[PDB]
């Protein structure tokens, strides 16, 4: 919802996937086999694209 | 930016996916976390409900079990008499032993087989220590012919475990004081080399099992290869001395489950093929009720094209491939360790008996296993968007519910997941189509009534036409949702219970909630909507409601009571009296298989509404003359004067209509 809103702020993509890139590195400091968290940063990836 | 932890297999992913598969992890929700709290309270009342259900009630059901179980305490109460009988014979006879051998007693003077030999009677500890036949009679092995590593070096490793390596001396006895320093350290050093040999034979032979993908799927090379692993798990020292042989059966098969699990994962999800739009088959279950009954049926039972196994194929395939995730994983109950039991010295009995079935086979155990997640979620999540099912698939998904009673496998939990393919398969059970019947009886009343605002008259000038669609050709799917509930649903059966029906109360909401949805058709109760109403209800109630399996009978005579009450209102300016009520009021529906002239689409002979209003107002209202006409005919006087020869007393009776609203001699006696 932040994405289409403003820029996404850009911080609502930039800082939002910064402080979410924290927990997207919960999904990257190990992954096995958190298809939940993999689905999380998966949709983060598709939205960022 | 604040890079978080190493998410490597925490307290989640143990079906926390399937936990979050309540509704969706589709954005996101903490609202759905509250929904999880609601399902948690639902389980709380279902489990307190199970608690007081079983707390005195089915704890007396457990006393109803104690018929058989206190009966086992009754033959076992003869075992109390056999146990006090043998314990009384040996109690008094052993007291006779206490006075008999111990005449002096003085056991060093009366029973000195062990008082001369306080340690010398326990002098059979000469098999110390190591390590000749530990690695000579097993190179890696010398086995596979009930040979010296099966018959002897195995049992020599049982002598490595007969040697209690930490019960060394008790130095007044001193059997293995320094012999126990390297007895099973060289027997478990050489058998640590045989242990790494069977570990490399486990990753190697199980990588050959990963190459073994014989016939849909089948890992038969892993079955004959599993015959080459029963000796490794029998191997009684014991066999996993430090949880290692089972780690060659499980932690080695950890990645080698995912070769079979990845195999079924990419395998089973590829059978996708479907239709597009089947109004033809609803014209075959609309053509069924046309030439029925009233004729020879029509349907056969006809289609029901879903009865062709587009998804019922997996009911014997992905329940069988699910029975590879379960029942050939219950042939991984021939490969868990196997079945570690039993050989006992150390490969003696399984040197002979190393041939399991294993599946399935009964139920008396307690165990746990894995390797059934993605085949189950693949079978159900594949079967998800299935909106025609499970109406015709009532006994299919309920046979799936009642699939596995008597095994000791998790196929019951699969059958409970296949009950979840009936029950957590959501309200389909589709009574939200009744919400589409009232919600689309109100928010779609701006199209059907847009031709039918005046429907049964012409004051607001509209034709009596609205339509019965939803559920018009869904009444055709009552014969198509009911026809394939006896062939397709019956050919989806299994063990206890599973059709065996016995089941399919869905399929009784095809009576109950179909007369509730048909009560929304009673809330949908125009004269092509009265005509389509009773024609749609009786388009289900000509064959499907007598086989008499429905409950919309009073709905059919209720909407058909609105067809009598609104077809003699649409013809309330026409019949009057019976001159349009037989061939022009009900036969605007009977031969159909503004409402003054608007029954002229079929307009069954004779005296239709195109002549009952015109050729009765054209020198016929009084008579051809005036009281009365010289015509009792069947061509044009049926609109004019045979109508008057069918409504003769209805002249004065119709003139009496002004005799209450706003004496009777000069009209009702001498009407000419």
């Amino acid at each position: 919802k932040r994405c289409l809103t403003n820029n996404d702020f850009n911080e609502f993509i930039i800082e939002y996937s910064k402080g979410l890139t924290l927990r997207r590195r919960f999904n990257q400091s190990s992954d096995a086999s958190q298809s939940l968290v993999i689905k999380r940063i998966w949709t983060q990836i598709e939205n960022l694209l | 930016e604040s890079k978080e932890e190493i998410k490597t297999m925490e307290n989640i992913d143990d079906e926390v996916l399937l936990e979050i598969l309540t509704d969706i992890n589709w954005s996101i929700e903490d609202d759905a976390d509250s929904m999880i709290e609601r399902i948690d309270l639902r389980l709380a009342e279902t489990e307190y409900l199970f608690n007081q259900n079983l707390l005195s009630l089915q704890k007396i059901g457990p006393n109803i079990r104690p018929y058989e179980d206190k009966v086992n305490d009754e033959c076992h109460r003869i075992i109390p008499t056999l146990s006090l009988f043998l314990m009384e014979m040996s109690n008094f006879s052993n007291d006779i032993e206490n006075v008999e051998s111990q005449d002096n007693g003085l056991q060093v003077e009366s029973a000195n087989k062990k008082l001369l030999w306080n340690t010398l009677d326990e002098l059979l500890k000469t098999v110390s220590l190591d390590e000749i036949s530990l690695n000579q009679l097993l190179e890696c092995p010398i086995r596979e012919k009930n040979l010296p590593w099966m018959e002897n070096q195995l049992n020599l490793l049982l002598k490595a475990f007969q040697a209690i390596g930490s019960d060394g001396n008790e130095v007044e006895y001193n059997l293995r004081e320094i012999s126990g320093l390297k007895q099973r350290l060289q027997f478990y050093e050489k058998v640590t080399k045989i242990f790494l040999n069977r570990i490399v034979e486990e990753m190697q032979k199980k990588f050959s099992n990963i190459r073994g993908q014989d016939i849909s799927h089948d890992q038969m090379i892993r079955i004959l290869t599993t015959l080459l692993i029963f000796s490794p798990l029998i191997l009684f020292c014991k066999e996993i001395s430090q949880k290692s042989y089972q780690a060659i059966v499980e932690n080695w098969n950890v990645s080698i489950q995912p070769v079979y699990m990845e195999l079924w994962t990419k395998k089973i999800s590829q059978l996708q093929g479907i239709d597009t739009n089947d109004e033809k088959m609803n014209e075959l279950s609309l053509s069924q009720l046309l030439n029925e009954w009233d004729t020879f049926r029509k349907e056969r039972k006809t289609n029901d094209i879903n009865p062709v196994f587009k998804n019922s194929f997996s009911l014997l395939t992905e329940c069988l491939q699910t029975m590879r995730q379960e029942c050939i994983v219950y042939q991984n109950f021939v490969e868990v360790f196997f079945h570690i039991s039993s050989k006992h010295n150390f490969e003696e009995y399984i040197k002979h008996f190393n041939d399991p079935d294993a599946p399935p086979i009964l139920l008396d155990t307690v165990k746990v296993m894995q390797s059934d997640r993605e085949a189950a979620v693949i079978e159900t999540q594949l079967v998800s968007r299935i909106f025609q099912p499970i109406v015709t698939r009532l006994s299919s998904y309920f046979v799936e519910l009642v699939k596995a009673e008597p095994t000791v496998a998790p196929a019951l939990t699969f059958y409970l997941e296949n009950e979840i393919k009936s029950l957590e398969s959501s309200n389909h059970e589709f009574l939200l189509s009744a919400v589409t019947r009232m919600y689309t009886q109100i928010k779609q009343v701006w199209s059907d009534n847009v031709e039918e605002q005046v429907l049964h008259f012409e004051r607001i000038s509209n034709a009596t036409t609205n339509g019965e669609i939803l559920p018009g050709i869904l009444d055709l799917p009552v014969g198509l949702k009911n026809s394939e509930d006896l062939f397709q649903f019956a050919k989806r059966s299994m063990d206890i219970k599973d059709t065996d029906e016995g089941y399919e109360s869905i399929e009784l909401m095809n009576s109950s909630f179909r007369k509730l949805s048909i009560a929304a058709t009673r809330s949908i109760t125009d004269y092509m909507e009265t005509i389509s109403l009773l024609v749609n209800s009786n388009w289900l109630t000509e064959m499907l409601s007598m086989d008499g399996i429905f409950d919309t009978s009073l709905q059919n005579v209720k909407k058909v009571f609105d067809v009598e009450k609104e077809s003699y209102a649409s013809f309330l300016l026409r019949d009057t009296m019976p001159k349009l009520t037989a061939f022009v009021y009900g036969v605007s529906n009977i031969i159909e298989n503004r409402q003054n002239l608007e029954n002229i689409l079929l307009a069954y002979t004779s005296h239709e509404i195109e002549t009952l209003v015109k050729r009765l107002h054209t020198h016929m209202v009084n008579d051809f003359g005036y009281h009365q006409e010289n015509a009792i005919n069947n061509v044009l006087c049926d609109k004019l004067w045979s109508c008057i020869q069918g409504q003769t007393v209805s002249l004065y009776l119709k003139l009496y209509t002004v005799i209450d609203k706003h004496k009777n001699d000069i009209i009702s006696a001498f009407e000419e």
